[PDB]
């Protein structure tokens, strides 16, 4: 396969979450804010390139979650499994002092999509200008997040990754520190 | 804390040198369970799992929703490709590449170089290293592919080497956005 | 230039929400 669309949408509960995207090659081309009824693409430039109408994922979601009602009731209640995630945290491109750069903290192969993601410096939580992904698609049925952070490179602050996920005994960090 | 459920739809679009072959699948999940699915190289719906018979059956029968299905490669699948093909399919982004030394151990001094490439796309390419000319293998270890999930990707491929005076050391770099292999020099 | 969506099928007729189990 030269290449592959996906329509990627769910529907949790007792979260009452559910999200609509479209994944291509393993990238979101944009997803759906419910909430708003607006189609959020992932750069900027798409939406001058193409339009997608809203109000369709609305109605998509609708029939997932009544879906969900029928299928937890056949399959007599059964849980899903938990399953711990893996996360990795890098920097956008090599690291210079003074330099803007960009932090990623990448959660990836769990499931169900419900994740407590914090981003710590020098232990102290930071929110300036932190961005995020919505929970994107795996072959294996399982999901990927991003989390962003821009920063500027110093041998005087120290990052991590906090993550709570219900696979998880216990909070996972994963730490960063400018190479000197 | 309390049991979750979940539900999960995947519509896939496969796409073989380019609109000449597609592939459609609608694919419906429960609890990472798929027990249901729609496969345009059947042209029906074929149960994954026990729970899935008695829906196959019933949407089987329904024959106006089979053939509406039938017909996404053409109403789906090829009209989205030709909507994201410009920015998507042709999109390209060259990759930066810079050569610097590390070290695996903050002991010793530096006894790795690293070969960074990134902000690319698409996500296929071809680092080589070169010492003196000659390619080097043996030594070479990497981060493998790294997807940045913002429509760019990069990749540290490191030569396990001790620089000696006068060496010559050569990263590189085959990638789709140009038409020329790139080579980033290190002398020693 | 429009993105098209490919709709779900319903597995059944129920219009009926109950609280998953504790
Ligand atoms: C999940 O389904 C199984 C089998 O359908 C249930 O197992 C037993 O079901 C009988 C009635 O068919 C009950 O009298 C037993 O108490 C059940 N034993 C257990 C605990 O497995 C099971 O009850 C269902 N899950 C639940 C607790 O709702
Ligand atoms: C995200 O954090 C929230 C808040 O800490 C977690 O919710 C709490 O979960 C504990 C179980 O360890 C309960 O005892 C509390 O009552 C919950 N707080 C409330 C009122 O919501 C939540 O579990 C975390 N989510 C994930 C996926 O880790
Ligand atoms: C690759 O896809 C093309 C269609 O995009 C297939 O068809 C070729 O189309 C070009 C013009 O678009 C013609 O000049 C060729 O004659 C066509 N191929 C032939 C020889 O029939 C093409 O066949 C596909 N490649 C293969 C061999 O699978």
């Amino acid at each position: 396969e030269e290449h592959v669309i996906i329509q990627a949408e769910f529907y949790l509960n007792p979260d009452q979450s559910g999200e609509f995207m479209f994944d291509f090659d393993g990238d979101e081309i944009f997803h759906v804010d419910m909430a708003k009824k607006e189609t959020v693409w992932r750069l900027e430039e798409f939406g001058r390139f193409a339009s997608f109408e809203a109000q369709g994922a609305l109605a998509n979601i609708a029939v997932d979650k009544a879906n969900l009602e029928i299928m937890t009731k056949r399959s007599n209640y059964t849980p899903i499994t938990n399953v711990p995630p893996e996360v990795t945290v890098l920097t956008n491109s090599p690291v210079e002092l003074r330099e803007p750069n960009v932090l990623i903290c990448f959660i990836d192969k769990f499931t169900p999509p419900v994740v407590n993601v914090t981003w710590l410096r020098n232990g102290k939580p930071v929110t300036t200008g932190v961005s995020e992904t919505v929970f994107l698609p795996r072959e294996d049925h399982l999901f990927r997040k991003f989390h962003y952070l821009p920063f500027l490179p110093s041998t005087e602050d120290v990052y991590d990754c906090r993550v709570e996920h219900w696979g998880l005994d216990e909070p996972l960090l994963k730490h960063w520190e400018f190479d000197a | 804390t309390r049991p979750r459920f979940l539900e999960l739809l995947k519509s896939e679009c496969h796409f073989f040198n380019g609109t000449e072959r597609v592939r459609f699948l609608e694919r419906y999940f429960h609890n990472q369970e798929e027990f249901v699915r729609f496969d345009s190289d059947v042209g029906e719906y074929r149960a994954v799992t026990e729970l899935g018979r008695p829906v196959a059956e019933s949407w089987n029968s329904q024959k106006d929703l089979l053939e509406q299905k039938r017909g996404q490669v053409d109403t789906y699948c090829r009209h989205n490709y030709g909507v994201v093909e410009s920015f998507t399919v042709q999109r390209r982004v060259h990759p930066q590449v810079t050569v610097y030394p590390a070290k695996t151990q903050p002991l010793q001094h530096h006894n790795l170089l690293v070969c960074s490439v990134s902000g690319f796309y698409p996500g296929s390419i071809e680092v080589r290293w070169f010492r003196n000319g000659q390619e080097e293998k043996t030594g070479v270890v990497s981060t493998g592919l790294i997807h940045n999930g913002d429509w760019t990707f990069q990749t540290l491929v490191m030569l396990e080497t001790v620089p000696r005076s006068g060496e010559v050391y050569t990263c590189q770099v085959e990638h789709p956005s140009v038409t020329s292999p790139l080579t980033v020099e290190w002398r020693a | 230039q429009h993105i098209r969506c490919n709709i779900p099928k319903r597995i059944g007729p129920s219009k009926v929400a109950t609280l998953v189990p504790r």
